[PDB]
């Protein structure tokens, strides 16, 4: 459980990594779009981050 | 928990008439097993949680 509370998502580079994507794309990337172009592993909070 | 349980509970029935609970800040200072135990507890008492 300390390993898992160790690592997770990060805020941040979400917020890097939609700006590149959104940069890349121009264009409006719908909530599906987004998890599918960017790597689910945390999903959920990317969702909430979005 | 429990004793919402008894208080939403008449006898006889395995559950309360109205099964659902709301938490805020939910696990805001449990470790994460911890979390994971009070949500056990929850189920134990078999309940419909936010």
């Amino acid at each position: 459980d300390f390993w898992d509370a160790f690592n997770g998502l990060d805020r941040e580079v979400l917020i890097q990594q939609t700006l590149q994507l959104l940069a890349k794309e121009n264009r409006p990337v719908g909530l599906a779009e987004l998890a599918e172009l960017l790597p689910p592993a945390h999903d959920l909070e990317t969702f909430a981050v979005w | 928990t429990a004793s919402l349980s008894y208080a939403l509970s008449p006898a006889g029935s395995r559950y309360p008439l109205f099964g659902t609970i709301i938490l805020d800040e939910a696990f805001s200072r449990s470790s994460h097993a911890v979390a994971g135990r009070i949500i056990a507890a929850l189920r134990e008492f078999g309940l419909h949680a936010v």
